[PDB]
């Protein structure tokens, strides 16, 4: 039928240059804003413990760093979990769990890999029953290092994840396509 | 029959080396995945095992 | 390379905080372990659960996994 | 005390062969009698009749084993094998395992003589 | 242990001269040597083919544009081996980052509406100009261009025009470049198929759903163009990938009934009438039936008399009857 | 007809690790059928292929809530093998700090009961204290919680200057620390409610089923291997 | 059209703009994964007579309860009178609830060790 | 027209913003009781934590399980949300200050309290997960039971009043308290205001340690809002119910002398300052009231099942007929017989 | 009644006679079935007809005449 030519551009900024240069493009930075906004202030995760990375995870609860007090809620059931935190040793015979808890969190999710065992296989590394790594079996977005990465180590992971929310594009995107 | 807490360590027992324990109730694998073929602890069975998983 | 262990056998059991822990490692003379087997409490309480829960209400079973007071680490080595 | 699970065999060693067989073609039939069950678990894609013929196989493979005590043995894991399928302990991914023909062509280079396994540095 | 079942041979030599030699049994840890862009590599047709690819280690460059939709695609491939790149089609030099370092490019943007900013031309003609021009620039090895079936150029529908007039410009750039028309592909949460009919208020057809078109399984279309990256044999032909058997769009309906143990809702509509619908809800920011769709509900699949099929790749398609249990387990309440 | 339920693994009274089957008519538990090793790694595969010192910390990440007695249990096989002996000082500071890590494992399982029961407030009291004296380990070995310190022959390293009167001064308070999660727990009638009469073993029992610790000296049989085989 | 009935209104409204907001705004990606039933993370009735006896006398003593109010709101018309009849009333209940309590209606090896020698 | 609805849109602000603040309240105090902080982060001084939480959840995406009734799983919160709001339209913030004066006030509680064990009974049915439904049966049982309760002692009060009208009751307190001569009642009442909101330490509804979260395991985005609102909103309700029933509602003292010092004549001033002041009387004791849920959650263990139907059973409902005996007894013995 | 256990039996493999099916045929003598044969005959027919039959007399069945004298 009857388009047969083209006008767009050549030298259209990529997403992560993109400056925000007009009415609508304000308007969709403020709203990306306030939906960024709620997913940081409103951190909830699944708890997943598997191991000594357990007890730090803990720790950040206590007193001294309170988790609450940025707005971590640990929530039992995956259906009302933003973020899963998979802190542990992942053997082969939980992988089909983390797998199916993964599967089960709502739209839209995070993980966030801590510990050596859950990085890499850490210690385990070469063991007959460990997943080297739990990046083999869910996407992960942060990768906290160290056994146990201390609770200061996880607070500074959950701020990268944080950092990574408020650059995300949401309507903007949409405004893009 | 002796001793009941004798359960639980002759199915690891029996896991990790594969010795049967003759009028065990139930005889089990107790450490090893679902389905694991081999038993570690043997000196001739490879440290990393034959097998590994991945999501496909 | 490491020092080396003289041969032979040893249970040493001592009073960990869940119970009696205790090794049994076997020496062949040389600079690693032949043996090395953990005997962890939390495996014999685990194992005793079904005997000791039997009869009781789901509730009772969340308190007595309490008080076994179990790692899990331990369990499975 | 602790008692045994759901389908439960002591561990018993047959003195004699013939008092093996029939244990054995007992456990034959259980492991027919419970394919539709299995199918229903463990979701499966494929047919219980291929269920069937795959637990034929199984038992195929031990048909001229002679000494007793290697039957006692592949008995005794069998039956284990038995019980961990029918109390849904095992999963989809470690069921399926049995099952590595049903899945799809891995591709188009399966070699057969020396020539295409040569190749591939696998003659 | 595992087998590179994708390769001929250990030693490979590209078109452009470079020397690829295999290292490793074809496991996760392995690497094929190749490496491959596969554009619009997060979508439905897209993930089984980057899963295929970096399953034997073949380096996969995947330009996106939203960071959150591809993040699946990194579980697929070993440390390293599924790269990402920020894309756009109006960034020149991004297509070009893109391109630049493969020895095969796939495209399979397209897209079964239009868009504030992309219309029909603009992802299939003008979009498949730049990255074939892209592609003829930095002289890539092997080029392949995914099409749709019934492709034609003086099509009733725009979807099918601007498909043909994208499938002449990449000819006319690259001579080289391997043109696929794969059919209707069901599968898991396919798009505008099964999982539409096993979970819509209501299908409404303003032809009677008389259509017919050889239905084909999204893994078989992936397979086979994993076996066309890897031959080079298949340069500069046409494939046109279909179903074993031809169905009517009812009797798809009426086997998802069957197997849904459930009836699906039908009624049938004015022409004028859904036109006049999908138009008005076109104005809404998610997808939905196109005023398009709707114009090729009057097309019938037409298959080209000479192209190669499934059988010149020594495959064999799945049967739509087979999957169907598998394809739309979640629904059957029961 | 028994009812099957799987109790964990993502449970928090679970740890995360215990799928626990168990079978039920009605409310009571007819059968209980634990499945472990979902944290199965093994640990006892791999020290064979380690040095002994190298296979230390292995022990470390058993019990991770009491890593130094874990460590003091291997490396007394260890030294046992060895025929040698640990200093005066090397033995004192391995039980003042296997006390410490006595205390530290007793305010993790006697605070994670008490919230597995229902009591939250206590796990957050207990962890302040908790906090303290894992700034002792860090102090002496460098990581909060596995701190691969106590070594066939010793420990790895000698104590920091200002360490003793920092224990000190914490430990002129632990007492009304103790106290006060006493006070809402010993007399509690709900927690004698949810306690008293629950999980009941006969001494000739715990002999029987293997069981040691508080599992075997609560039921009347006074066994303690620290009195028993002073070590 | 008073306060009353416009805010009974009102409430039901604002529920179902919250739901529709929702389902305008959130992503919608059903697959056969996500859409299994959550228990502790993989795929897998007898009850006691007290469950059902809970229900059932939930209701005789409701009726109980509510049959005293017509007496509450009309305790200074009947006087002395009604009050004996009401006492008399809830002591024939009160038997009931004795019954109750002495059945023990709602609640859910020590044998000596002898050898022949 | 207007007026109408300006009374509404305050009134219905007032209650929602309510609810929105008493789950950060709850975070702080317990966190306070827990030697930490709790939110203090999102917003300043933490004040924007419930909004932040709100808008998460309103993106987030609704699930709906395979063997799930979709409509009942998403129709049950509505209904509990709604009826946990219609229950505020006869609360009084001062003399015929509300909604609806209507003179079955009372009934009109206890009905639409009533009406509140459908989304535990209802939720088990839709979610299909098992610990939903064990969940759903256990918390029904306990919620009548102890709504049993809680009508009785509704009964002994109406005993001193003989009055279906929330107002007349209130004001019949000027004299005293009705929780002065009957402090065991106001007891027992909070005690069962406990169970019958399923709080700790009768959490085991939706206990997480018995069963993981409860019958709301499988409630995600706004469906999740609805019941969080609808238990914290009930809370709160309750809370005005034991108020009025037994602390004098928005009586505080006798301002007289000190509004004829003030003012020489009735004025939109005066009014003003009346009405603050009952409002501040009432909202007093419903923060008081919140409070002690609090207090509560944080320094006891929970019950179990068999527990809490005892309790109720055996020694709260054989104490409530007792003073069922005793109340009309007393006030026969001294002539007291309230008129209508 | 019986001609449903034919059916049963006669869709099934290694044999080349459908015909050789008499009322009184033994498996293990005319229709050459093997041990594992004679269990998967008769768990098709147990299940054709639904009923659950016992281990002994399960194994005491050799041939078509005792599955009809036990059907
Ligand atoms: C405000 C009201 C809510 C807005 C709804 C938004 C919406 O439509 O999203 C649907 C949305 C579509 O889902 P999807 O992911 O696109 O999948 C759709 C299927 O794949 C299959 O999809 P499909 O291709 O079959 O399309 C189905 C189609 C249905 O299309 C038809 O069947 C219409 C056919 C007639 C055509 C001609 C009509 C006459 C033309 C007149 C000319 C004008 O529905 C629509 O897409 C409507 C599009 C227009 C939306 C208008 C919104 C404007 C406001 C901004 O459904 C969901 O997201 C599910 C969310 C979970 C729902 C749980 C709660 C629901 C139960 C509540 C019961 C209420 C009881 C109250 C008491
Ligand atoms: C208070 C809230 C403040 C935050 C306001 C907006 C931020 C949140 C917006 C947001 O995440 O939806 C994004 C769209 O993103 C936009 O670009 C869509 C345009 C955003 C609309 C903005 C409206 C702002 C005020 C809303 C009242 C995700 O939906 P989506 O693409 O999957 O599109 C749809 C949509 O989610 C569902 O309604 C459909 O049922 C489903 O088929 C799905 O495909
Ligand atoms: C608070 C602020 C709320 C208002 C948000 C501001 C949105 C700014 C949008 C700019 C308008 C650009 C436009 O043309 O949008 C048209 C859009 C369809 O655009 P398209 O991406 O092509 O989707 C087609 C899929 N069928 O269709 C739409 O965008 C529909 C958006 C309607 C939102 C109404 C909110 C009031
Ligand atoms: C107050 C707010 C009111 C908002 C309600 C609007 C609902 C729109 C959602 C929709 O389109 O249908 C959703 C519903 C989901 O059910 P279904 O997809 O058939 O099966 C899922 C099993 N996993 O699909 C259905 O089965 C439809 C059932 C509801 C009928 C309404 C038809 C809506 C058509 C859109 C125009
Ligand atoms: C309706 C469903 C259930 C109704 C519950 C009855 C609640 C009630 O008690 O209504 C009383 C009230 C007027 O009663 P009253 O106290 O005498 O008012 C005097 C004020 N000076 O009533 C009112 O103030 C307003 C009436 C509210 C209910 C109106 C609903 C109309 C029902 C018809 C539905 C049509 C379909
Ligand atoms: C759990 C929370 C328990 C808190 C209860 C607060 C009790 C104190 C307020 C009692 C209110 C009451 O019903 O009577 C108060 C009334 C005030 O008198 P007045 O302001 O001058 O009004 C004149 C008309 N009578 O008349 C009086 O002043 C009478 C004296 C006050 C009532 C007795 C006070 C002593 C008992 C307090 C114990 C409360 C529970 C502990
Ligand atoms: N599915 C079918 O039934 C048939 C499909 N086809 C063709 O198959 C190919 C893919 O099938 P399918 O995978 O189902 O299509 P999808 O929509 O599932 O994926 C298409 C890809 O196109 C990308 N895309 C679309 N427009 C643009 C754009 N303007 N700029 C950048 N990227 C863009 C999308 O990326 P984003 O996610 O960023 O939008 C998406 O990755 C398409 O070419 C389609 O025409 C042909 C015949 C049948
Ligand atoms: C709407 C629903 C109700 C929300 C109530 C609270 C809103 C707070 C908010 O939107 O937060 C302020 C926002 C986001 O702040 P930021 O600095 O971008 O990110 C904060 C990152 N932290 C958490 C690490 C600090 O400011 C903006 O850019 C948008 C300004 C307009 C907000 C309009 C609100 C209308 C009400
Ligand atoms: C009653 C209401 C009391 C709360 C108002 C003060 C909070 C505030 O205004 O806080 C500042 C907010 C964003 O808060 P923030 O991004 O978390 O910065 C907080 C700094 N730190 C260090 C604590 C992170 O800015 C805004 O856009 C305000 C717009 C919100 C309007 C909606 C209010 C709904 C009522
Ligand atoms: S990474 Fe280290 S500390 Fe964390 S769980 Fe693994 S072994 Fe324990």
């Amino acid at each position: 039928p009857r388009v047969s030519s083209s006008s767009m551009p050549t030298d259209f900024p990529l997403p992560s240059q993109q400056k925000p240069n007009s009415a609508v493009d304000y308007t969709l930075t403020t709203l990306d804003a306030v939906a960024n906004w709620a997913r940081q202030g409103s951190f909830w995760p699944v708890t997943f413990g598997l191991a000594c990375c357990a007890v730090e995870m803990m720790h950040v609860s206590a007193p001294r760093y309170d988790q609450d007090r940025l707005g971590i809620i640990f929530r039992a059931s995956p259906r009302q979990s933003d973020i899963m935190i998979v802190a542990g040793t992942l053997t082969n015979k939980m992988a089909p769990v983390l797998r199916q808890v993964y599967d089960q969190m709502p739209e839209p999710r995070w993980v966030i890999s801590m510990g050596s065992c859950a990085n890499g296989g850490g210690y385990y590394h070469f063991s007959y029953s460990v997943v080297r790594g739990c990046d083999r079996i869910v996407p992960v977005d942060v990768y906290v290092p160290g056994c146990p990465p201390t609770s200061e180590a996880l607070m500074y992971g959950v701020f990268q994840l944080q950092r990574k929310m408020r650059n995300t594009k949401i309507t903007r995107m949409w405004y893009r396509k | 029959c002796l001793y009941e807490g004798a359960n639980w360590f002759e199915r690891e027992a029996y896991d990790m080396y594969g010795v049967f324990f003759e009028g065990h109730p139930d005889l089990r694998r107790i450490m090893t995945d679902y389905g694991f073929e081999g038993h570690p602890l043997r000196k001739d069975f490879p440290l990393t095992g034959y097998t590994e998983v991945r999501w496909d | 390379k490491g020092y080396s262990v003289p041969p032979g056998e040893t249970y040493t059991a001592i009073e960990a905080p869940k119970g009696e822990m205790g090794v049994y490692v076997v020496s062949d003379g040389s600079e690693r372990p032949y043996k090395c087997k953990i005997r962890a409490p939390g495996f014999a309480h685990l194992g005793a659960f079904d005997h000791i829960a039997r009869g009781h209400f789901l509730p009772d079973a969340v308190a007595i996994i309490g008080t076994m007071d179990l790692v899990f680490g331990e369990v499975d080595r | 005390a602790i008692i045994a699970t759901a389908f439960a065999e002591t561990v018993k060693f047959s003195g004699s062969k013939q008092e093996l067989q029939k244990r054995t073609l007992a456990l034959y039939r259980q492991f027919l009698r419970g394919a539709p069950t299995f199918a229903d678990l463990y979701e499966v894609q494929f047919s219980i009749p291929t269920i069937r013929t795959k637990i034929r196989q199984e038992f195929e493979r031990h048909r001229f084993v002679d000494d007793l005590s290697i039957q006692n043995v592949l008995y005794a894991k069998g039956h284990m094998e038995y019980q961990e399928c029918i109390n849904f302990w095992k999963q989809q991914a470690q069921f399926l395992k049995y099952f590595p023909e049903e899945d799809d062509i891995q591709g188009r280079h399966q070699p057969s003589n020396f020539v295409d396994k040569f190749l591939k540095n696998r003659a | 242990m595992n087998s590179f079942e994708n390769l001929a041979q250990d030693v490979n030599i590209t078109r452009s001269g470079k020397t690829l030699i295999a290292k490793g049994t074809g496991g996760r840890s392995s690497r094929t040597g190749y490496t491959a862009t596969v554009f619009g590599a997060n979508g439905f047709l897209g993930s089984y083919l980057t899963a295929k690819l970096a399953k034997h280690g073949t380096t996969v460059v995947v330009p996106y544009r939203e960071e959150m939709a591809k993040r699946h695609l990194k579980v697929t491939g070993d440390l390293g081996v599924v790269n990402f790149l920020e894309m756009d089609l109006r960034n020149l030099e991004s297509i070009d980052e893109a391109v630049r370092h493969s020895d095969i490019v796939v495209n399979l943007i397209g897209r079964e509406y239009e868009t504030k900013n992309f219309n029909y031309y603009d992802v299939h003609v003008e979009g498949a100009r730049r990255i074939a021009e892209a592609v003829k620039k930095h002289n890539i090895a092997r080029y392949i261009h995914v099409s749709a079936f019934n492709a034609e150029i003086d099509s009733p529908s725009e979807f099918n025009h601007t498909k043909g007039l994208g499938e002449q410009v990449t000819k006319d750039i690259v001579p080289w470049a391997t043109i696929v028309r794969p059919a209707p592909m069901f599968g898991r949460e396919d798009k505008w198929f099964l999982d539409r009919m096993a979970r819509s208020p209501c299908l409404v057809s303003a032809n009677k759903f008389q259509e017919t078109s050889n239905p084909v399984h999204v893994i078989d279309v992936a397979a086979a163009l994993e076996r066309i990256c890897f031959d080079d044999s298949t340069v500069a032909q046409t494939f046109e990938l279909y179903g074993p058997q031809k169905f009517t769009q009812k009797q798809i309906i009426d086997m998802v009934s069957e197997t849904l143990r459930k009836e699906v809702r039908h009624i049938e509509l004015p022409k004028a009438l859904y036109q006049a619908y999908t138009k008005a809800t076109q104005a809404i920011w998610w997808p939905t039936y196109s005023p398009d769709q709707v114009e090729r509900q009057f097309l019938s699949q037409k298959i080209d008399p000479s192209a190669k099929t499934f059988n010149d790749l020594d495959l064999t398609p799945m049967e739509l009857p087979d999957l169907m249990f598998k394809l739309i387990r979640p629904y059957r309440v029961n | 007809r028994a009812f099957t339920i799987n109790f964990g693994p993502q449970h928090p009274a679970a740890h995360g690790v215990l799928r626990l089957i168990l079978e039920l008519s009605g409310e009571e538990i007819i059968r209980s059928d634990p499945h472990v090793g979902l944290l199965h790694r093994g640990t006892e595969k791999l020290i064979e292929y380690k040095t002994y010192m190298q296979a230390l910390p292995y022990f470390d990440r058993l019990d991770y809530v009491s890593m130094m007695t874990n460590e003091q249990v291997f490396s007394l096989a260890v030294e046992k093998l060895l025929n040698v002996e640990v200093p005066l000082r090397g033995k004192y500071i391995r039980t003042m700090f296997g006390e410490i890590t006595r205390v530290l494992n007793h305010l993790m399982s006697v605070c994670s009961h008490a919230m597995d029961v229902g009591a939250l407030t206590p796990f957050l009291w207990g962890f302040e204290e908790r906090e303290k004296l894992m700034e002792f380990y860090e102090r002496v070995s460098g990581a909060r919680l596995h701190a691969a310190y106590v070594r066939p022959g010793g420990v790895s390293q000698d104590l920091p200057a200002g360490l003793l009167d920092d224990i000190y001064m914490w430990a002129t308070q632990f007492g009304d620390r103790l106290d006060e999660i006493e006070e809402l727990l010993t007399d509690n009638r709900i927690w004698k409610l949810r306690t008293v009469n629950i999980g009941t073993v006969t001494a000739q029992d715990a002999l029987n089923l293997g069981l040691s610790g508080p599992m075997l000296r609560g039921s009347g049989i006074p066994f303690d291997i620290r009195k028993n085989a002073p070590y | 059209m008073n306060t009353f009935i416009i805010f009974i209104i009102l409430i039901p409204i604002v529920g179902f703009a919250l739901l529709a907001v929702n389902i305008l705004l959130a992503v919608y990606k059903p697959y056969n994964e996500k859409l299994g039933a959550f228990e502790c993370g993989l795929t897998s009735l007898a009850f006691n007579a007290a469950f059902i006896l809970v229900a059932i006398l939930f209701l005789p003593f409701d009726l109980e309860i509510s049959t005293l109010l017509p007496y509450v709101m009309s305790i200074y018309l009947v006087s002395n009178y009604g009050f004996t009849i009401v006492l008399l009333f809830l002591l024939i209940l009160i038997i009931g609830f004795v019954y109750e309590i002495n059945t023990n209606a709602l609640k859910i090896n020590t044998d000596s060790l002898i050898y022949k020698l | 027209m207007i007026i109408n609805i300006v009374e509404i849109l305050i009134f219905l602000v007032c209650v929602l913003f309510s609810v929105a603040y008493l789950t950060v309240a709850e975070r702080k105090t317990l966190a306070y009781m827990q030697r930490r902080l709790g939110p203090n982060f999102v917003g300043y001084y933490g004040l924007l934590q419930a909004f932040a939480d709100a808008v998460k959840l309103l993106l987030k995406e609704i699930v709906l399980p395979k063997e799930s009734n979709y409509i009942i799983l998403v129709i049950s919160p509505l209904i509990t949300l709604i009826t946990a709001l219609i229950g505020w339209v006869v609360i009084p913030l001062g003399p015929g200050i509300t909604l609806g004066e209507l003179n079955l006030g009372i009934l009109f509680s206890l009905a639409i309290g009533s009406l509140g064990v459908f989304g535990s009974l209802l939720s088990g049915w839709s979610s299909n997960s098992k610990y939903s439904l064990l969940g759903s049966i256990r918390s029904t049982a306990q919620l009548i039971s102890y709504e049993l309760i809680l009508t009785s002692i509704f009964i002994i009060i109406i005993m001193f009043v003989s009055s279906l009208n929330i107002t007349t009751i209130i004001e019949t307190q000027r004299v005293v308290w009705y929780c002065i001569p009957l402090l065991p009642l106001l007891l027992i009442f909070f005690i069962a205001s406990v169970a019958e909101t399923a709080r700790p330490p009768f959490d085991l509804t939706e206990s997480e340690s018995e069963l993981v979260a409860g019958y709301f395991t499988e409630y995600s985005g706004s469906p999740f809002v609805f019941f969080f609102l609808a238990e914290y909103s009930n809370i709160i309700l309750i809370s005005a119910f034991n108020g009025y029933l037994l602390l004098g509602g928005y009586l505080s003292f006798n301002y007289s002398y000190l509004f004829n010092i003030l003012f020489n004549d009735y004025s939109y001033v005066s009014f003003l300052f009346e009405g603050l002041i009952n409002s501040s009387a009432y909202a007093i004791k419903l923060v008081f009231l919140m409070f002690s849920f609090i207090w509560v959650r944080a320094a006891f263990p929970r019950f179990t099942y068999d527990n809490l139907i005892n309790f109720c059973w055996i020694i709260l409902l054989p104490l409530l007929f007792g003073i069922f005996l005793i109340i009309p007894s007393t006030l026969y013995i001294f002539d007291s017989f309230p008129t209508l | 009644a019986e001609k449903r256990i034919a059916a049963v039996l006669e869709s099934f493999d290694k044999i080349s006679n459908p015909a050789a099916i008499t009322p009184t045929a033994s498996f293990a003598k005319d229709l050459n079935l093997d041990s594992l044969d004679t269990v998967e005959v008769v768990v098709a027919i147990e299940e054709e007809f639904g009923i659950e039959i016992p281990d002994k007399e399960a194994d005491e069945i050799k041939s078509v005449n005792q599955a009809v004298e036990y059907i």
